[PDB]
């Protein structure tokens, strides 16, 4: 499984 | 969970790399983020790294100041700060963005790494006894640089009644603090009291037995 | 970047009373995907921040049920139904909707409790320290409230001024009291020219001032 996170962590 | 490296004394203009060792979970399944705490009530998100492929995302305020890497073999994350100024002295945290029941949030934090940007040299403290129904005894931890110093009593077995005061600055520019403990007066003479002082920047580890004079 | 504004920036509460902290964001934190990424964090003295709840009001397991959050769009509130002594510290809101993550300036939560008088101790300088050229005399005030205290040093009855330094602990997370150290710093020669060293403590919890003293060289 791959990491995910809250959207404020990525410019997209 | 997350174990960060020890405090750093860094010259202005030099760079520093601090680390965060992960254990007990799948290192490559979770983002590692870094956070700056500059004053008692100031938190800034620096950026994050995907430990699986090393992909990074920076707060634009830090894209030149900080570089994030990982070492997959040793499941360790790193943040390097470049060209330090006094504005970079702060406590820096690593945090894991974990997930519970489909949602993600910062669910694990390291204890923080204190970085002090300074032209001055490191100095270990000298440790002097504060000799004693309640009695008080303690240790005076004097003339060290930089922060921090940690103090424990009897190797961590004595915790109740302990007060380790915040460091104050002396006219010499060096820090000083005291750690005290209140104990039953009836235990002075049968119970040994030792303050264990550790100032990692100078490799100073002192154990001082405190007894009535 | 989203500006997070917290209200108030500091508040004191009696153990058992409710507490509320407000957070206002410069833009609605409602993401296009339907979720509202508002987080509340607590930072106790000396420790790392810790998530209390995420997505506005979803509590991290292990956080006591007395914590709850609400709000939407641009206005959010953190509430503690009944404050406990361990709730002291700094509280932050954190938005995770718009890159980059931004925190608010923390709100400091202090505990109000009843007056408590300090117990006072005085420590002479050690001989080891006197072997170098300096003498430090330490006065300890233990487990008192409120924080305000007057500690005066008298050497052979002469009030000292400008040669002492104080340090105060953070509020204790168990009994909500403070402790205080006052250090009188003298050259070895000045220390050896006098006999009686005393710290005199004035405090709301003391009906009249308390003095602890020693005679130099009388164990």
């Amino acid at each position: 499984d791959r990491a995910d996170g809250q959207p404020a962590g990525d410019r997209a | 969970q997350l174990q960060q490296s020890g405090p750093e004394l860094v010259k202005p203009g030099a760079s520093v790399k601090i680390s965060c060792k992960a254990s007990g979970y799948s290192f490559t399944g979770y983002y590692m983020h870094w956070v700056k705490q500059s004053h008692v009530k100031s938190l800034e998100w620096i950026g994050r790294i995907d430990p699986y492929d090393g992909a990074t995302s920076y707060n634009q305020n830090f894209k030149d100041k900080a570089s994030l890497t990982v070492d997959k073999s040793s499941t360790t994350g790193f943040m390097e700060l470049h060209s330090l100024t006094s504005e970079d002295s702060a406590v820096y945290y690593c945090a894991r963005e974990g997930h519970w029941d489909g949602d993600w949030y910062f669910d694990v934090w390291g204890a923080g790494t204190t970085v002090t940007v300074s032209s001055a040299s490191t100095k270990g403290p000298s440790v002097f006894p504060l000799a004693p129904g309640t009695a008080a005894l303690g240790c005076l931890v004097k003339d060290y640089f930089p922060e921090p110093v940690t103090v424990s009593w009897n190797s961590g077995a004595l915790t109740s009644g302990v007060h380790t005061f915040p460091a104050v600055l002396q006219s010499s520019g060096l820090y000083s603090l005291s750690s005290v403990v209140t104990v039953p007066s009836s235990s002075l003479g049968t119970q040994t009291y030792i303050c264990n002082v550790n100032h990692k920047p100078s490799n100073t580890k002192v154990d001082k037995k405190v007894e009535p004079k | 970047d989203i500006v997070m504004t917290q209200t108030p920036l500091s508040l004191s509460v009696t153990i058992g009373q409710p507490a509320s902290i407000s957070c206002k964001s410069s833009q609605s934190l409602l993401h296009s995907n339907g979720k509202t990424y508002l987080n509340w964090l607590q930072q106790r003295p000396g420790q790392a921040p810790k998530i209390l709840m995420y997505l506005v009001s979803k509590l991290d397991p292990g956080i006591p049920d007395r914590f709850s959050g609400s709000g939407s769009e641009t206005d959010f509130t953190l509430k503690i139904s009944r404050v406990e002594a361990e709730d002291l510290g700094v509280y932050y809101c954190l938005q995770g909707t718009y890159y980059p993550f931004t925190f608010g300036s923390g709100t400091k939560l202090e505990i109000k409790r009843t007056v408590a008088a300090p117990s006072v101790f005085i420590f002479p300088p050690s001989d080891e320290q006197l072997k170098s050229g300096t003498a430090s005399v330490v006065c300890l005030l233990n487990n008192f409230y409120p924080r305000e205290a007057k500690v005066q040093w008298k050497v052979d009855n002469a009030l000292q001024s400008g040669n002492s330094q104080e340090s105060v602990t953070e509020q204790d997370s168990k009994d909500s009291t403070y402790s205080l150290s006052s250090t009188l710093t003298l050259s070895k020669a000045d220390y050896e020219k006098h006999k009686v060293y005393a710290c005199e403590v004035t405090h709301q919890g003391l009906s009249s001032p308390v003095t602890k003293s020693f005679n130099r060289g009388e164990c």
